[PDB]
């Protein structure tokens, strides 16, 4: 319908002063050029019911038009092994040996390891095609010499390949065997499996110099233009330590492999350890080191799985840091991406007198209007006003192209991901075609659910552009830092403010950033949760690569579920699932955290008798005792709304807190969440268990600071409904100038 | 400051007695506008091959997770052939019963005289 | 009521020919004789639509007359340090130092550490009474000296607490602060927490000798009478690393107590470190070691919980055999039993000629008649029949006094288990007063719901009782093991079988015992399993003390789950929460696994497109192919119910497996399990949702084996319906004549 | 033995199709039974203030976990203050709906529609 | 031999060149121990009058370059002696707070780097047996040991 011809990111989410961002600009097709320039975003839901789209237009040196041209992306995991000096392309002989993992061995042909050129058809290869292990030499003159397997591949076996390639009987040779225990394939030793074989063909012609990159889980697609080796034909499934010797193996050799035996250690030409460099800080690098002393050193590319379940995994250690040994693999996911790699168009330096607020560069091509997000930071070290707002950029990665018809209303920007998966990639809530959810996401690729334009939920940065809003139509002067520069920078960033409000959904946190905030409420400090699903699930940032972000969820609220022994971050070793079974909840914090979520509507806040407390007669300052708190707004018709929290002293609420109203009329849609079922029972639903309410809560820390929590999502969009004068914008704005205050905030 | 632990009470139970209160009222609404509810109930309480109304499911629903369900067990011994119904050493009743079916359904009525005997 | 007046256990649950079992029994009170003799088990359920009560009594030298008595029973956790010397209790000046973390820090008088007699009031105390920490002197003419704190303590909050005494200035001394940080405590550093005190008073009496053994968690009743001491006032709580100096210390001390800094060492007189012995397969072991170097040993009495959570606990390691030095604390219900400690009354070696079947011991006293199974082997090394059936004995540990009153039918069993809590124990299902559940349990108790006489919940023991006399009234020959006995030897034990049967709900496996399955299957071996649920918890029975069992759950179809960082078991150090967690789901070996779980009535089956096949006309034989298998019975009113397994490939049913039938007709009360959840949306019920249900599958091993699941707990409450006329007993009948011909089993 | 993996399927898709024959019937069976539903959905989709019936929501508990369910999706642009229905690139229908209340209704009896024509 | 922490930074907004010094002994690490009065750190600062060039060299630890490159190889000149562990080039200007808590091994700024040679990255169970030095930074600026430096080297 709508074809979207323009698209575009960032290379970092924030900014400070006197540093550049550089924007990655790309389109269909190469022709005409594009305008560009700096707005200042204000409100971001067109909702016809609330104030209308606003936006501010910025006079900065960055304006003007720039060349229109398509850029090409790499799509895939796998691991890319330069060699130049054609070094794995022996004269003579040689022999290859892995093990394998298979998820879809049926889909289309999928190469497995390879120094292959596929325009011309040269050099050799190892692949899966018609469900079958082929190994494939070529000369460059288009004839090949293929030997195939007998017995096809079961999903998610394990098996012991052996191709080889001996010139002196001019025979190729590939020897077959599956290498199952009790614990690391689809089913057990109970089965009477038969999936060996040994068979040969006839060589009749050479190998040549293919002139390409060593791949694992891919071919290559041409020659070498610029270093870089195009991957097509992508592998789905583990791939355990390679190795590629210089001689014809025999069925013995395979025998030997095939129990995890090194066999002539003097004979290899390179050795793969993908479990090299696994200490007790996880394994937070790219760098594949050849085992055997000869440097071709690999690289991962678009991030396959670190840490994962080996060919010789029985389940005796489960955390992948005690032992390495059974630790080998590397899942290769055919639709990966972390980085688009895409050349630089425009960058733009960061002036001095430039409000720290959300921005965004407006790009306009022919008839397609485009964004692209940033954060403005103030300036290291100081803090131009006394309120900070976070903007959840970590959750604004885990929903990040968050695709819904490859998985209800649609835009013009889900049928695009749809229809092009390739330049933009998934979502940690989605899952891989091989039935593994997305663990990894990255800010280096268009987000295209991140545009601030277009009754239900809304992403996720419109919703924190209803605090911004809000903020902009009183007299507040306000701070905008991220969740990035918060773990960057600890607690020291927010002992620079009085109160710290935090975003309309940040529900993936580090644990870095919940050590801030706790250090930041211990010691005289101030905040506001004006949202819910506050602290769920643990994320950590990649060490080597910062915009690289890492989720392994559990049960609990959840999409996907993580394999059995790969619970444990690669970048960290640690567990790292959902911050409760860490003895870190959301209400040891916040006062809250998560109860309940559903997907109808909002409620409304009836209070509690601490409402007509005196000690809180601060709040409630307006507000007749006999009156609805959020009833109507712009998500959902409510400020009780999609997920909620609830107070409990026994998961960490602290003793002084002070209970002011709770959320009611909620559906039988509300179910309760999986962490507090102990049996399942019918009635475990909204209006029939007590678990389904919000709690709007305050408690007093020491040294004069403290801690409101809303408890609800749709809070924040319930605050420009009926222009500004209800209950909620009330609520919100009483707290905030008591917040603002030299005056200590009560107890 | 804080000092003592007998200052702090658990300030949710005030949202349970709200939610009780309110829970007790839509139950007897639902009771007093469906009375077939407890013909069906003395006609099969398993459910047993007639699986019951979403009304009667769900005054079952509010019955199997109040506090207050831990009362009302039925009780017999190896040398009876009756079964009699305890009320929290138990306080046993008197009417016997010669099947569990009947003492259900008399568990049941007797709920159902608990929830009206409270508001 | 009737009042249940005596009881009684074994001391090991199989005995083989020739060896020698004995019988513990007590009685109300001291008067008169109890009848005696041996009966055999063949039916239990007195249900009277079934074939009521079975026995058959046999002759043997058991049966006689002898006097019964009352046998006092200790009931809580310690630790008991015994000193015939009165070293520990010290001449001069001494202190006391220990970490706290009270659960019920206001439930009655409660004993930390003691070295006390409560007859006479003589010896010293560091107790819990009125709320506060309480450190007492004595000297047995009744005038004590005390010292009480001022701020008292919260709930679950580590403190450290020193008591000091000094008779250089005539004072008692008493030190109390708080050591939070992140993630140890109930709630966090937030909090504005003021619980420190250093309190004094004046001391007017001598710590005398008090006669008794010192205790942590406990007070002593009176003086050691035959060497045993009777502890009273139970702490429940952790105590992490008690230790005694020679000396007064001073506040400066015990601040550098309360950081973990051992100050004057040399000076100690004992100091138990309860991490001592934490190895890399756990701490299987009931001995304290004094780390002080003097011998002071200590002695796990009633099994506290070992490797759990310490003071200094950080959550960057939640494996306890690899942070050891974070892990020293045990938690000490008030309410736990591993063993009664009764006297032997009468003892018994099985002869010669007697079969292996189930027996019992007619306990007869003057109104009351009582039973105590045990079981009898084959001798060792032989079998008696080509059928082995398996009697679930883990499972029957598992809910071994399980107790709903103190937590529905009920017969006056368990108003006894409510009224003499005592003397019973608890279940794996239950929970501490504490709240947390139950991970040991044990033997060498007596058992209530274990015994064969008294619709919607049929125990254990009378639901094997079924296939028993199933197999009575039949021509089947059999032998019977216990789950026990094959976690002692393995495979071995059940290569010697043609075929072997599978109890009523078999839940709780051993990982052994899984690997002794799956290595008689893998080589030619026939099984039968005829129940649901059967390999959902991982047990481990622990290695001293073989009539113990341990269980730690997590989120499944359980009761309690474990508290964040004490996941691991530590009878040995492996993971251990459910099977399907570990990569070793129940489909990897049985075919079928757990679906859904309910519990108000039965469902049956429908016969599927595989029941007409020509491969297994050989079990649908007698059976119109227009029937309903199983439809009323004596357990729910039909076969398929009360908890379902089902057919997945993808968990690892093997890819030859027929699905024979499947059962409809279940309630909306039937729940889908948590572990099957990515979302709860509303409808995850039966009859709403395609997990609900049940599955008969069929599948050949090598060399000439197979399997077959039924799929549902009540199949065996459906064989005895109708006088054994019904589809049930002639399916069972079918594949029962087929797999213990001499033919291998069919494809 | 077990050799190649075409020759073994997914034995639970007979179940599947058994599962989904008997489910069809009844929820044809609860509509016809009971015509007050649809134009209950018709008043308000949403459930805004008013939570649906038990026969309405078990109907919408029936359409929201098909494998089929992801068709009929509402489509907009950022320039059109209209909706239409798409439908599996997917191919949108042709009447337009000025709120998407009445595009959700739609929707619904459209699946209405779906699960009559499979009978 | 006495282990400092060298921040050279560059400012064209201010058109001023940057350059911090610190001591950043420990009981162990070097010549003399932590009993000296040691006042050796600095914060000092000069005018950028030109504009930092294109030097059409490689980049080189421990050494200048020659001429420009020719037939792709660079000729090194003024040889430092001595350890250097783990330098990184950012691509913004340091303050002295910034460089401070370098100066204490926290990486700052992450986003902001450069390069960043890891002279650690490949410590296995045997040895480094290799000449390849980890960009620790994610861009791909690896290194190449020239005429073997002693690898493994107390930090």
């Amino acid at each position: 319908m709508k074809d979207i011809a323009i698209r575009g990111y960032c290379d970092r989410p924030s900014v400070a002063t006197g540093e550049t961002i550089r924007f990655y600009v790309s389109a269909n097709e190469t022709r005409g050029t594009f305008d560009a320039e700096l707005v200042r975003l204000i409100h971001g839901d067109s909702n016809p019911a609330g104030p209308g789209y606003k936006e501010e237009a910025i006079k900065s040196d960055l304006e003007g038009q720039y060349p229109a041209r398509f850029q090409r992306t790499q799509f895939g995991s796998y691991v890319e092994v330069a060699d130049p000096d054609a070094g794995l392309q022996p004269d003579g002989a040689f022999s290859v040996h892995l093990f394998l993992w298979s998820t879809t061995p049926s889909r289309g042909r999928q190469g497995i390891a390879s120094r292959w050129n596929d325009e011309r058809q040269s050099g050799w290869n190892l692949a899966i095609e018609d469900g079958r292990v082929v190994f494939t030499i070529g000369d460059g003159s288009g004839a090949t010499s293929s030997v195939v397997s007998d017995r096809p591949l079961f999903q998610q076996i394990w098996y012991s390949i052996t191709g080889v390639y001996d010139p002196e009987k001019k025979q190729l040779r590939l020897y077959q065997k599956s290498v199952v225990n009790r614990t690391n394939s689809r089913f057990g030793l109970v089965v009477p499996l038969d999936s060996d074989c040994a068979v040969s063909a006839d060589a009749t012609v050479k190998a040549a110099d293919s002139e390409t990159s060593l791949l694992i889980a891919g071919l290559g697609e041409a020659a070498a233009q610029d270093g870089r080796t195009w991957c097509i034909a992508h592998y789905n499934g583990k791939v355990d330590a390679p190795k590629i010797y210089g001689c014809a193996l025999g069925q013995d050799d395979a025998e030997k492999l095939s129990r995890g035996e090194i066999v002539r250690p003097i004979s290899r030409l390179a050795h793969w350890d993908f479990s090299a460099g696994i200490g007790l800080n996880g394994i937070p690098t790219d760098h594949v080191v050849d085992a055997s002393g000869y440097g071709h050193h690999g690289r991962c590319m678009n991030q396959p799985s670190r840490g994962s379940t080996g060919w010789n995994w029985d389940g005796h250690e489960e955390n992948f840091i005690h032992c390495p040994e059974q630790y080998g693999a590397l899942w290769f996911h055919e639709d990966c991406l972390d980085d688009c790699r895409w050349e630089k168009d425009f960058e733009f330096t960061v002036p001095e007198g430039l409000k720290s607020d959300f921005y965004a560069v407006k790009i306009r091509y022919e008839d397609t209007e485009d964004y692209i997000p940033f954060f403005v930071l103030p300036p290291r070290g100081t803090a131009t006003a006394p309120i900070l707002v976070i903007a959840s950029t970590l959750s604004y990665l885990a929903y990040a192209n968050e695709q819904i018809m490859h998985k209800p209303v649609l835009n013009e920007n889900d049928v695009e991901l749809h229809k092009n998966l390739s330049y933009y990639g998934l979502s940690t809530a989605d899952g891989h075609i091989d039935g593994r959810g997305v663990q990894y996401t990255s800010w280096r690729r268009p987000i295209m659910n991140l545009r601030p334009k277009h009754f239900g939920s809304i992403w996720e940065l419109p919703a924190d552009l209803h605090l911004i809003d809000w903020l902009n139509h009183n007299g507040f002067e306000y701070d905008v830092a991220t969740e990035h520069d918060l773990n960057d920078q600890g607690a020291e960033l927010l002992r620079r403010y009085k109160v710290v409000l935090t975003g309309s959904h940040p529900e993936y946190q580090t644990w870095a950033n919940a050590d801030a905030w706790e250090d930041y409420l211990a010691d005289g400090g101030r905040g506001m949760y004006l949202a819910a699903n506050g602290m769920y699930w643990i994320v950590e940032v990649h060490p080597e690569k910062p915009w690289v972000m890492e989720v392994r969820k559990e049960l609990g609220v959840t999409a996907w579920e993580a394999p059995p022994g790969e619970y444990h971050y690669s970048t960290n070793g640690r567990r790292g699932g959902r911050f409760r079974g860490r003895a870190r909840a959301t209400q040891k914090i916040w006062g809250t955290g998560m109860s309940s979520f559903g997907f109808d509507h909002s409620g409304y806040f009836v209070q509690m008798p601490d409402s007509q407390d005196e000690r809180v007669a601060w709040i409630m300052e307006g507000i007749d005792p006999e009156e609805r708190i959020g009833d109507g707004g712009l998500v959902g018709g409510g400020a009780g709304g999609y997920e909620l929290d609830r107070y409990d002293l026994a998961l960490g609420t602290p003793p002084n807190t002070l209970l002011l109203a709770s959320s009611v009329e909620h559906s039988v849609v509300y179910t309760v969440i999986p962490d507090d079922k102990a049996f399942p029972h019918p009635g475990m639903n909204g209006g029939e268990h007590p678990f389904v309410r919000a709690d709007i809560t305050y408690f007093s820390t020491a040294n004069g600071g403290g801690m409101f929590a809303t408890s609800s999502i749709s809070w924040l969009g319930s605050l420009s409904w009926n222009d500004y004068d209800n209950n909620v914008s009330k609520m919100t704005k009483n707290v905030l100038n008591q917040f603002i205050k030299d005056e200590p905030a009560p107890r | 400051c804080v000092r003592d632990p007998s200052n702090y009470r658990d300030r949710s139970a005030d949202w349970y007695a709200f939610y009780d209160e309110r829970r007790r009222k839509e139950i007897i609404d639902i009771i007093d506008e469906h009375p077939e509810i407890v013909e069906e109930h003395a006609a099969n309480p398993f459910g047993y091959r007639k699986h019951p109304s979403p009304y009667l499911q769900r005054v079952h629903n509010y019955f199997r997770m109040q506090p207050t369900f831990g009362r009302y067990y039925i009780y017999s011994e190896r040398e009876w052939d009756a079964y009699r119904i305890a009320t929290i050493l138990p306080e046993l009743g008197d009417e016997r019963f010669k099947t569990e079916e009947e003492a259900m359904h008399a568990v049941f009525l007797r709920r159902i005289e608990d929830v009206r005997a409270e508001l």
